[PDB]
């Protein structure tokens, strides 16, 4: 199976996304099958 | 991570404190050589 | 002038900038660090005009002490930016070889984005920096292995349409490009089996064009991933496909 | 230091208090011991170094040459050692620099009959295999300064036979395990294809190692920075993380 | 812990460090102050 093509995105676009999570960042201040045995002994 | 944070931030607060004493120590020492040479120029000009 | 502009450093060390250019009707973002070149020149103007006997103002020479306890860091954040810029102003001058720093530039934003959110007076920016600039120059070397190489193949592949017909020529030919691919495995780029065939269409395109084709070995893809059960038929091993290639 | 730091503080607390009663501010203080305390400090450098060396030359040197030099060490260490080296006094101070300037020199010469007898190696030494073992063997004495600035040429030479050899092995490593005749000799010695094919990586990751351990031994220590030691360490790294065998078995077991 | 301690010296050393400098500068203020009045006594005793 061939691998999917990685890459990543554009300088302009990465920086208005950095942009965009910037101002979205708000101003901050600076088992189961064990326990079935253990059922199963106690009903008995 | 905050006493980390805490720590930073007294040790740049020592660094700070150290440079604005050494500028007024130095300010300071400037000010006894310029009025002690003014002293001798004066007291030349006495005699 | 110098308590007009009461110039300073704090908040985030990352910031985001437009800028006008030429021929294109966007603007270009870039990321700039918070640091501006004035304040190195302040720093510069009071450290040199206090042996003159020239006063300054005590403020003038806190908030200079203040600038110079961070400009180690400072500056290897502005080489680390340029050369990261310049990074990507080379793989945009080629085409041919952006998916093949698929991973390193995406490791690259993913560090500059983590120091986006990093400020000066965290305690986190002394290590970091360190590693932002030991990725960027791995970036920046790989970037340049990227080109030299590739322009040999490109080479190698222009040297082909006027190889001579005879198979000692086109089996050290064949080798050489071959142990390029091989090289570009090693040094770990992303992407190797889709460049690598683009490189045999391209290729037998080219013999398209021009026994003996068809005895040539196959440039293989990843000749290092060994002990991985798989076969390759004669097809995939050989030109026997160029005869299905002809333009005529 | 620490207890003096200690009422230093309550002293200056006392003078900025009793202003009145203490009209001056002087401070300075001259401890008796601090002359002892740099004594025993030269004391412990000096001493260090020559345990360091002395050492080194037991284990590599252990030729009548070579009895030479350790007794002459063992006579600069003598001479040094008849200095009464706890009188701190002028005259006491005059005669341990003294000491530190003869050793000194007596310790310089030795490094020169040591320089002289690795040129004597290759007036010996015919092939690559026997410099590569004698640099093994003499591998701590390259730790000195001098004796690595001595050691200039041949080190590119044998960073090139390596770089060749591990060529080799990046050649090796380029045939595939089915297409090479360690599989068939696997099947022929009744190992099964897929523990030979194991087998074989281990062994490739094996050679990288003692190759890589080489380049160490003739570089000397913190070779990962060296000029021709980094190209060296990232290729390395790189062959054996391609050399990661978990897949197979993975594969296998599934 | 470690951290802990590392903030109490560096706490410590600022206030004695402070200390030093706070008594240098009073020190030299005193010196400038008196080298002032003198001066001013000597410049009018000159007329």
């Amino acid at each position: 199976v061939h691998d999917k093509e990685l890459a990543a995105e554009d300088e302009q676009v990465f920086l208005m996304k950095q942009q965009s999570l910037l101002a979205k960042q708000p101003a901050t201040p600076t088992e189961g099958v064990l326990a079935s045995f253990f059922n199963s002994l106690l009903s008995k | 991570e905050h006493l980390e944070q805490e720590k930073h931030e007294l040790r740049r607060r020592f660094e700070n404190r150290e440079g604005e004493w050494e500028g007024r120590v130095s300010e300071l020492e400037t000010d006894v050589k310029q009025l002690q040479d003014e002293l001798e120029r004066q007291q030349l000009h006495l005699r | 002038k110098v308590q007009q502009r009461n110039l300073g450093v704090s908040g985030r060390i990352f910031t985001i900038e437009s800028t006008r250019v030429r021929g294109r009707t966007g603007n270009v973002l870039k990321l700039k660090v918070n640091f501006l070149p004035e304040i190195i020149t302040l720093s510069k103007e009071v450290r040199n005009l206090k042996w003159l006997g020239f006063r300054v103002p005590l403020a003038i020479v806190n908030k200079a002490h203040q600038a110079n306890q961070l400009y180690p860091f400072a500056i290897s954040l502005i080489e680390s930016v340029r050369t990261y810029e310049r990074t990507c102003e080379k793989v945009e001058e080629r085409n041919t070889i952006s998916l093949l720093v698929a991973g390193l530039k995406k490791e690259v934003q993913a560090l500059i984005a983590e120091g986006i959110a990093l400020v000066w007076e965290s305690y986190k920016l002394d290590p970091y920096v360190q590693r932002l600039a030991e990725t960027v120059f791995n970036f920046q070397e790989k970037v340049d292995d990227l080109l030299i190489i590739e322009e040999k193949i490109d080479l190698e592949v222009r040297s082909l349409e006027t190889c001579m017909y005879d198979h000692k020529t086109f089996s050290e030919i064949l080798n050489r490009v071959q142990k390029a691919v091989d090289d570009l495995n090693l040094h770990s780029y992303s992407n190797l089996p889709i460049w690598v065939n683009k490189l045999d269409m391209e290729i037998e395109r080219i013999l398209g064009v021009r026994m003996v084709v068809l005895s040539l070995p196959r440039i293989q893809s990843q000749r290092y991933q060994v002990g991985v059960h798989y076969e390759l038929t004669e097809e995939e091993k050989f030109y026997r496909n160029a005869l299905t290639r002809m333009p005529d | 230091d620490d207890e003096y730091e200690k009422l230093q503080v309550l002293l200056r607390d006392i003078v900025k208090r009793k202003r009145e009663e203490n009209l001056k501010m002087v401070w300075r203080i001259n401890p008796a011991h601090r002359k002892l305390q740099a004594r025993l400090d030269q004391m412990r450098k000096f001493r260090r170094q020559h345990e360091q060396l002395r050492a080194v030359i037991v284990r590599v040197l252990r030729d009548a040459a070579d009895a030479n030099a350790i007794e002459e060490v063992n006579l600069a260490y003598e001479n040094v050692k008849e200095v009464d080296g706890l009188d701190v006094s002028k005259e006491g101070t005059e005669a341990w620099e003294a000491a530190m300037k003869r050793y000194d020199e007596r310790i310089d010469r030795v490094e020169t009959r040591i320089t002289a007898r690795l040129r004597d190696q290759l007036g010996t030494a015919k092939n690559a295999n026997e410099m590569f073992r004698i640099f093994s063997r003499f591998n701590a004495l390259f730790v000195r300064p001098h004796i690595r600035g001595a050691i200039r040429e041949y080190q590119t030479q044998l960073i090139q036979r390596v770089k060749d050899d591990i060529e080799s092995l990046h050649d090796k490593f380029k045939v595939q395990y089915p297409q090479s005749q360690a599989c068939k000799m696997s099947h022929v010695r009744d190992l099964p294809p897929v523990s030979g094919s194991i087998i074989w990586a281990k062994q490739i990751d094996r050679q990288l190692t003692a190759y890589m351990k080489r380049v160490e031994d003739v570089l000397g220590k913190g070779w990962e920075n060296h000029v021709e030691g980094q190209k060296l360490k990232q290729d390395g790294d790189s062959f054996r993380m391609k050399l990661n065998t978990q897949e197979i078995f993975d594969d296998w077991a599934r």
